[PDB]
């Protein structure tokens, strides 16, 4: 039977050794396998009573499950854990990941499959040594575990521990013949892993135990991420190990100071001009042998410096933050070139700390040149352009001047960003369909607020024209949010979301510019969402109809002077008069209309289901359907 | 000022000259080089539309000039069912 | 809460790097 | 949608909640405008001192009796328990 | 975010800053030097108006606030008989 | 400005503004009936820019107001009416003044468009509220309040 099934599940979960035995007794053979292993969808997660007995430390209800019922240890099942989903894993493996050394031990000596893999090839001794519990995975590695072979994603043992804080587990991995060399799919060995990590000890250790620096698939080496992270202390050792390059060293120690010189995490000045100063007196001792540097040309929005030559402009810079701050970048730009996605976050943070006392136009282009970088490695911008449209509203709301052009550069990346959204979700699976959209609503959603931004603007003729030629092009891609609201039925809503930030204080919704913007940039004006409704069926539900009436008002003249067919009726048969909920927007609408003979017929067409097919005029046939 | 309308079969629908510039197109034909401002016929001639159409177009005219502004539940147009996609395409030629 | 609070470490490929942590 | 008068002994603080809200939303806000802890504030309904835990809607507090036309005078006591000491307006002039 | 309203009796009559702001005078004396631009206190003190027409203002504050884009069966606002050529002054020195 | 600061009446004591915001204004039926509709938005708006008094009232008490909130063309003719009411407040009259027959311009509007309108125009004022409840209540209010107060009970 199933129902008796959770309440043994139930009891499992609790761990009640006074409820299993009372529930489990006096069951039939099959009955005892059948409740056993029943998949019972809890949570999200498919927990089997006994994984889910073994992942909440019951080493009692184990032990007495096993040795007495006799279940079998090849049972699979989901546990949700801290972002991570496995399927397939056995009670050792969901033992292991909770970290609990009884169940494990009864598991292993009731018969776990200790070589057993989920579906990505994941072995329980990387769920024993994601937590590091030294007991756990050296019974383990003594219950014949191997180490070699690792996950789906080439991922065993050996970074796992890397990555987390537990030294035992990794000395303990590292002191019975592990191969440190295996490669992930970019070519990422295990140096690159505990250097990204950047834990002293193990970064010491790996030293010793033929750490082999090699550069991954990235042509990007571990000491470039062991000094990109801002940590000073795995740089010594890295040059300590002996098979270390003169141009690796200058690399090092320069793009520490770098970093170091542009991170919300390790922001200091004296720490970023030390190692910048060792690290040229590390070239400039020479003079025979110098090593002169290869700038790249400079770029207007980077100042107009070219990195420092020699020592004088680098003590000169002693005392100028800002210089300091901004050769750090310009030195990080061109040792990490403009590929890597994490060289934009450095110039945000630097933005945002120049922002947040009141001035602006540094951050704006600092922010500017971010979008453009992030452009050209064609990432997910949709927080960056919410964040930049937020900046737009936050020095509106001060009243100081915007530059057109970058409201024109971030309406074409936007546009282009929209496109990219749209090939995707044609293109995505099911799994992140989810997530898919919702990044495409906040795009839509700060295109909008980058729209009334730009109406909120006195941009000249040029501009506004652009503008709305790229915008023309946006809704001639036709976007459509997936409840069918096109982007006039966002801009007439009240119900579109406006984030906490400065937004809520410019851009509010709905807004008549917006909509007399959309309208001149040819607009689907009588679009049609899933539930049948348009733009006016969703302006006349305008809860605020007195107070913001005048902005009301205009939206509905503006959808009158483009078209908007004030009989339409939605998927209920439900006329925007029959939607007002309101005694303005209904006589608004009212005396928005025309007596209209073309609307009495369809209507009489549409009431007594005449076939209208090909008798009429092609576009009377959705003159009949809008009714 | 008082203009006549000619359907397809002939029949004269003569109707005043506020009550037919509602449609558009009946407008725009009394436009134009059509205009002769000697307040003698303003025939305007109908190719296409039959009487049966054309007849409840002109009671639609009055209709509407009348019931334009009202706005307290006019009372329905009657529409036949043989009338109507018929009547649509001469609500159509001539707009509104 | 300012734009530096609200700033946070572009985390998609740390979830990138964590589904080749799935222990 | 309920509208109430938190009383002092000459404090007035007009408070604006939901039908289905809590003791604790009111409690909070008076924590903002009045910076006392809130176990030494406690309310009186029609003198009637009412526990910290359950919603205004079956307390008393409904839309048809703490319209924000009159709001429901509540009254609020501070430990120095306390007495309700509201002190009533000042008495309108007679008609002349 | 409160603006505390003072009586001619001392009456505090703590009430929301948009709520107080729909009154003329009272913006006017929460603008120029008088801005407070702290937001714990932002005392308004009158010596003229009494407590109880002081109330019925504040109540009115509300009211308004709360019934600004209604227009359908707009409730009437309680004034006693007494408190009218009272409050009528209240309410011209705090226009509206 | 000059013909307004004259202050001209009709028989029936309408001024210049209740004349031009009345559809009952006899235009001549020569030539002036095409071009010449009254009620019409420009010459109120240029009257009222010209100093034109907006709260005068007739021998039956009615404003601009009350004259206009009875327009029986809201729908055909909505942009002057609609022009007129928004002069008409922003000029400065009161929405809820009473005449002779204590009829407030809302009790006035026979189409619901013109008091959907007015309402959308109308400001709550607790003045206004005051001075009703005053006038109801039948308190007398002689040299107990402002001479400015004591007129505007007068009209409400």
């Amino acid at each position: 039977m199933e129902g008796l099934a959770g309440y043994v599940y139930k009891a499992a979960s609790e761990g009640k050794v006074l409820t299993l035995a009372a529930l489990l007794l006096n069951r039939s053979e099959s009955d005892i396998r059948y409740l056993l292993g029943y998949v019972s969808q809890q949570g999200g997660q498919r927990s089997t009573p006994l994984i889910i007995a073994a992942r909440n430390g019951h080493a009692k209800v184990v032990r007495l499950l096993l040795e007495h019922y006799r279940v079998q240890t090849q049972q699979t099942g989901t546990v949700r854990f801290d972002g991570y989903v496995i399927d397939g894993a056995t009670a050792l493996w969901c033992a292991a990941g909770a970290g609990h050394f009884e169940v494990v031990k009864l598991l292993v000596s009731h018969g776990a499959n200790v070589n057993h893999t989920t579906v990505t090839n994941s072995t329980p001794l990387r769920a024993a040594c994601f937590d590091g519990r030294l007991d756990i995975v050296k019974y383990l590695v003594e219950n014949n575990a191997n180490i070699s072979i690792a996950n789906k994603y080439d991922n065993t043992c050996l970074m796992i521990a890397a990555y987390k804080g537990h030294t035992d587990v990794v000395r303990y991995l590292l002191e019975q013949r592990a191969d440190p060399n295996a490669k992930a799919h970019c070519g990422a060995t295990a140096l690159h892993f505990a250097a990204e990590a950047g834990h002293i000890d193990i970064v010491k250790e790996l030293i010793k135990w033929r750490a082999a620096i090699v550069v991954n698939g990235h042509g990007m080496t571990p000491l470039k991420v062991a000094a990109e992270s801002c940590k000073a202390d795995v740089v010594e050792l890295l040059l300590s190990h002996a098979d270390c390059d003169r141009r690796s060293r200058i690399e090092a120690l320069e793009l520490l100071g770098a970093s170091f010189a542009n991170d919300r995490e390790n922001y200091d000045i004296i720490k970023t001009y030390h190692y910048l100063y060792l690290a040229m007196l590390e070239r400039f001792q020479d003079g025979d042998n110098i090593l002169e540097k290869e700038v790249l040309p400079p770029i207007h929005a980077y100042g107009n410096r070219t990195e420092c030559r020699n020592p004088q402009e680098l003590e000169s810079i002693r005392q100028d933050r800002d210089a300091l701050h901004m050769e750090g970048l310009i030195v990080r730009e061109r040792i990490l070139g403009a590929d890597n996605i994490d060289v934009s976050h450095p110039i945000i943070y630097r933005g945002a700390v120049y922002a947040d006392n009141m001035e602006f136009e540094q951050c704006i282009k600092l922010w500017l040149h971010a979008l453009h970088l992030r452009q050209k490695g064609n990432r997910n911008t949709h927080k960056d352009l919410l964040r930049f449209a937020q900046v737009f509203s936050q020095m509106i709301h001060l009243n100081e001047t915007v530059k057109a052009p970058d409201i024109e550069c971030v309406l074409r990346c936007s546009v282009l960003e929209i496109e990219q959204s749209m090939n995707r979700v044609k293109n995505i699976s099911d799994a992140d369909v989810h997530n898919a959209m919702d990044n495409y609503e906040c795009n839509l959603y700060t295109f909008l607020y980058l729209v009334c931004i730009s109406t909120k603007t006195q941009c000249s003729e040029e501009d506004q024209c652009k503008i709305n030629k790229q915008i023309y092009n946006l809704i001639h891609l036709d976007p459509r949010t997936r409840e069918g609201f096109t982007l006039l039925h966002l801009a007439v809503n009240s119900n579109t979301p406006v984030d906490d930030f400065h937004t809520n204080d410019v851009c509010s919704f709905p807004n008549a510019l917006v909509t007399k913007l959309l309208l001149d940039c040819g607009a689907e004006v009588n679009a049609v969402d899933n539930e049948g409704n348009s733009a006016l069926h969703i302006i006349v539900q305008y809860n605020r109809p007195i107070s913001d009436f005048l902005t009301l008002h205009s939206i509905i003249i503006s959808l009158v002077e483009a078209g908007a067919h004030t009989d339409m009726t939605n998927k209920q048969n439900k006329t925007p008069l029959d939607k007002s909920t309101t005694g303005v927007s209904e006589i608004l609408l009212k005396t928005q209309m025309k007596m209209s003979l073309k609307c009495l017929a369809a209507r009489a067409v549409r009431a007594n289901d005449i076939n209208y097919q090909d008798q009429i005029p092609r576009t009377l046939e959705e003159f009949v359907g809008f009714h | 000022m008082y203009v006549k309308l000619i359907s397809s079969d002939g029949h004269e629908f003569i109707v005043k000259r506020e009550h037919a510039l509602t449609s558009g197109t009946i407008k725009a034909m009394l436009s134009g080089p059509g205009q002769f401002a000697e307040n003698e016929t303003n025939e305007v001639n109908f190719r296409e539309i039959p009487s049966h159409v054309l007849s409840k177009v002109c009671m639609y005219f009055t209709y509407k000039v009348r019931y334009t502004n009202s706005s307290t539940e006019i009372p329905e147009f009657p529409i036949a069912p043989e009338i109507a996609l018929e009547l649509l395409m001469a609500a159509n030629f001539l707009d509104c | 809460k300012k734009h530096s609070l609200d700033l946070l470490s572009k985390e998609r490929e740390l979830n990138g790097k964590l589904r080749h942590l799935s222990p | 949608d309920v509208f109430l008068m938190i009383r002092r002994h000459k404090t007035t603080i007009f408070t604006d909640a939901k039908e289905s809200s809590t003791v604790f939303e009111l409690k909070r806000i008076v924590e903002g405008i009045l910076k006392r802890p809130p176990d030494e504030q406690r309310l009186y309904k029609d003198d009637q001192l009412l526990d910290d835990g359950k919603t205004l809607g079956e307390c008393g507090f409904t839309s048809q009796t703490a319209r924000p036309q009159a709001p429901a005078t509540v009254g609020l006591a501070f430990r120095a328990f306390e007495a309700l000491c509201i002190e009533p307006f000042s008495s309108p002039p007679e008609l002349p």
